[PDB]
């Protein structure tokens, strides 16, 4: 399965044989990953966090015709060892979907 | 033309103290006598019920029917859209009581039931309820009444 | 005068007459007739007649009659909420109700006067025609609870077959109502 | 629209449907909210073993780098092919589509079986079960959406 | 006014053998003669038309027409409500028959039709839906009339 | 006549009557006595009578009514999120104006005229309890702002002492008012 | 009377005038003006005129005011389904008719009575105005097919000249239309 990051993953990725590239700024990333989305093949593509926060927040354009791939999120190579605020993250899920922003 | 606002009816609520109301679907739907309790009212119960005059546990019955009854309607009408295996545990009972409740509290058909033949019915409909969701009714009338079967009416029509 | 029912000479037939046979306009415009009105009418002589029907027809045709009544109440009650948020949003129960609700008014409810054959229906016919839809929803009903869609079942066959017992002659009914209840009872057998 | 006294009592039974329905709908919407709000309590359990499963996959190859060595780990990444048995399958939820990921994960389907790399093969087991981890997060993660915006239609 | 119920338009109509009546909503989309089909009706139609006077599927194809056009006609009010995205394919098929309907057969301009054109349209037009649907048609007219396009007359 | 408070009668009295107190079923379905609409109803004798109420019962008077109308006031725009989400998803700034609202309604506006002592209520007693409520509002909002759970604070045994106050007798009032005053200090005070 | 339209003395007017000129109240509380209703109005007279706009103003005058009220009736058209979905759903199809919509209605049909200038209007400006507004529908038409944004050719300069076209004096009008459509033809060619 396609997933671009810092090639540092990408490189455990290819290893348990999913598709991998590499990614180091945004404009880099924005192009990888519009030419992976209007690449056809594959189902899930995962995009990372700290060059690019929201992946379906730039295909938006792309996204609208076919709707098979999946876009997903995940954490970054430091980010890891250290976690990352999973409820701040589903605070803003909650204020983009329900549209309220309240939740305890 | 089933309107309240025309004058006949409209001048005989200023008079009469409240009134009883027959319902077309109850009668389309095969149910005899079609009276529909949630319009109906009688606004002179409260002093011809109690101890020394029916029973003691009249008003409160009524009352708890009542209530059961307006829920499971609303629970009938959800169903159709959300299906009936999205509903909790309670509401099926609702839903239940209320079908039990059309056909055996309702339909009586030409029988000549006494004040303690129909308490006893609605203390066996009732019964379907789980205890302890039956708020308007106090604890003693719960234990002394609670508990009876309707199988002594099903199968008696 | 203008189709208003609140006229006077119209509020004093209805306060001494037994039946009433309302029509309507919206069904007349789409040239659906006799066009009578089913939620506005009424009959008193039901009960009476009883023990006539029960001699000289079936034994069975009350109970029969009142199926077909409750199953158009329930669908009535159903079309606020199809009105309401659509057709697709309901179950598969309630969109069987409301297919064969359809299957009712277009085929038992609607007869043509200038028809050759149509034009003339005795009571046998009925009943025979009201059996068939029963089955048919009953039948229908068993299958739903097996899992099987609603899409499937209303693209069988039989419907045509249902569909154009009208304009069958009385000397060929009593084929045709046993030639169709045979049919009826092998499609959901043979079904998956 | 024609006044009569017919057209009236239309009008006003029109109404009574109309508060029916705003009170239907509402209930709707409230047995909506309450699946909702176990469903993102289910992603929130999902998205912390998920990265739990990052954390000890990222160690994992970590350490296989820093002593296996580059050259042995790209080896390694090079011999094992590619997969592409991903089960997509579409189902209702409340009345709308969703997809499904029901990846295989086949065994016997990598190289490399000889086990003298140590940490390089826990790495590629550590990745799988991280790929594994992967779409059970993006699975609760489409239903969550799709109830949402099932939400926001009712309101 | 647009008032049918008015007591000189109801009074003729109770006197009278029918009517013809005009639509303005057909008459701002640029359609003439802006005649509205349902509310128009012939009394004595049946006493003219059939075999032996014009041809024996008139009355059959005159019915299926008017049913046909009522179901579109419904279900643009349910495209109204819900959005015309969530249809089904019979629905989208009753909508375009009737857009058809309106822009093909009603429409004609100052240009003089024989009998035997308009049934040729009405029978094109009735070859957009499928063959099980038209119940009020007989099966041997069916055999004999279906099939023909639209556009190898107006194409 | 059917309820509908545009029924020229009801237009007409509107007009020249200086107060209004729209009484609802929907507080009587629910066992609330009086059943007054506090959103609908109003007085045009508030502002007029104020220097009596200064001269006559307390100099805050006033701004303490207001204080607790203002509580009513801000209660009323958080229902179009308790009837989209359970209460218990609410944070805790907005669940204390909740929680104090419903006191308010269910101990302060509510009253017994079937009770010993509850039927008559003087100017200085209802002062009284609107200063204890205040005090508990200002002080749970104070510990709040410490940083605290809703849970301790609705632990506190100040809520039936503030909510006893209907039952005392008027010459046993002026001892339990600050008596209650000072223990709710205290317990406050007693608190992270 | 309150703008009731049925009333005696309206009905009895449209049974004899040839041409019926409608306001409305909607239009005039967000002061456009004339606040023709162009909905609802109409005139008997318009296919008489056609040999006298042939021959006084241009040939092809007539097709262009066909043009513009076919886009009139398809922005009407869209408006139903735009205010209750929103316009961020629809199609880039149908948001440039949207806009366009919104440019003839407050760029040709809106004029100020109390303006130095845009108080008279020849049938020649009129006719220029209408050609600029066709000309940048047909490039705006083709350059959406190549993918361009719609937010990429709302923020034209050129659109500021159409809308300010009205206040330009008789006088230098022939000059200003002229630099218009080259502003616009090269607009749209230099455009991504």
């Amino acid at each position: 399965m396609a997933v671009i990051a810092d090639p540092e993953t990408a490189q455990g990725f290819r290893l348990a044989g999913l598709e991998g590239y590499g990614a180091s700024s945004a404009e880099e990333a924005q192009s990888l990953l519009e030419t992976l989305v209007e690449r056809g093949g594959y189902a899930l593509v995962a995009v990372d966090e700290a060059l690019l926060p929201d992946p379906e927040r730039a295909v938006e354009r792309l996204m609208r015709g076919r709707d098979l791939p999946v876009l997903l999120p995940i954490a970054g190579l430091k980010e890891a060892f250290q976690g990352h605020d999973v409820e701040g993250y589903m605070r803003e899920l909650v204020r983009k979907t329900i549209g309220f922003d309240i939740k305890l | 033309d089933d309107d309240r606002t025309h004058p006949i009816p409209d001048l005989t609520g200023y008079i009469t103290e409240g009134q009883i109301q027959l319902s077309r679907e109850l009668h389309r739907k095969g149910i005899y006598p079609p009276i529909d309790p949630l319009p109906s009212l009688s606004r002179l119960m409260n002093n011809g019920v109690g101890k020394g005059k029916t029973r003691e546990d009249h008003k409160q019955v009524s009352d708890q029917l009542y209530s059961a009854y307006a829920n499971g309607v609303d629970i009938r009408k959800l169903v159709a859209i959300i299906g009936e295996d999205a509903l909790t545990e309670n509401d099926r009972r609702y839903l239940q009581f209320a079908d039990a409740f059309e056909r055996f509290f309702i339909n009586q058909g030409q029988q000549n039931r006494s004040i303690e033949e129909s308490l006893q019915i609605a203390w066996a409909l009732l019964s379907m309820l789980p205890q302890g969701e039956l708020k308007r009714i106090s604890k003693d009338h719960i234990g002394k009444y609670y508990g009876q079967k309707l199988e002594e009416i099903w199968g008696a029509p | 005068p203008g189709g208003d029912m609140s006229e006077p000479v119209t509020q004093s037939t209805l306060r001494i007459v037994g039946a009433f046979w309302r029509l309507d306009a919206s069904l007349a415009f789409r040239r659906h007739f006799p066009a009578i009105n089913w939620n506005g009418s009424y009959s008193l002589f039901t009960s009476a007649l009883d023990p006539w029907y029960r001699e000289n027809v079936a034994e069975d045709y009350p109970e029969l009659r009142d199926a077909i009544s409750e199953l158009l109440q329930r669908e009535a009650g159903l079309q606020e909420i199809v009105q309401l948020v659509g057709p697709d949003a309901l179950q598969d129960a309630e969109r069987l109700v409301i297919e064969v609700g359809r299957i009712i008014r277009e085929d038992f409810l609607q007869q043509n006067a200038y028809h050759e054959v149509d034009a003339y229906c005795s009571m046998k016919k009925a009943y025979g025609i009201m059996k068939m839809i029963l089955a048919f929803y009953k039948e229908a009903e068993a299958a739903i609870k097996r899992g099987v869609s609603i899409d499937e079942i209303l693209q069988l066959p039989v419907l045509e077959r249902i569909g154009r017992a009208r304009y069958v002659s009385e000397e060929e009914f009593p084929a045709y109502f046993e030639e169709a209840m045979k049919e009826i009872q092998g499609a959901f057998k043979a079904l998956a | 629209v024609s006044p009569t006294r017919m057209n009236l009592l239309q009008r006003r039974g029109q109404l009574r449907l109309a508060q029916k329905g705003v009170d239907l709908l509402k209930k709707k919407r409230d047995a909506l909210v309450a699946e909702f709000f176990g469903l993102v309590r289910e992603a929130m359990e999902a998205r912390k073993a998920l990265d739990q499963a990052a954390k000890e996959a990222y160690a994992a190859l970590l350490l296989a780098q820093a002593f296996d060595g580059p050259e042995v780990v790209a080896g390694a990444a090079l011999g094992v092919p590619p997969l592409e048995g991903v089960e997509a399958e579409v189902e209702n939820v409340w009345g709308s589509k969703v997809p499904r990921l029901k990846a295989t994960f086949p065994d016997g389907a990598l190289l490399s079986p000889v086990g003298t790399p140590a940490y390089t093969l826990e790495a590629s087991r550590a990745f799988r079960r991280y790929a594994e981890a992967l779409i059970r997060v993006a699975n609760t993660e489409t239903r969550l959406k799709k109830i949402g915006e099932e939400i926001k239609k009712t309101t």
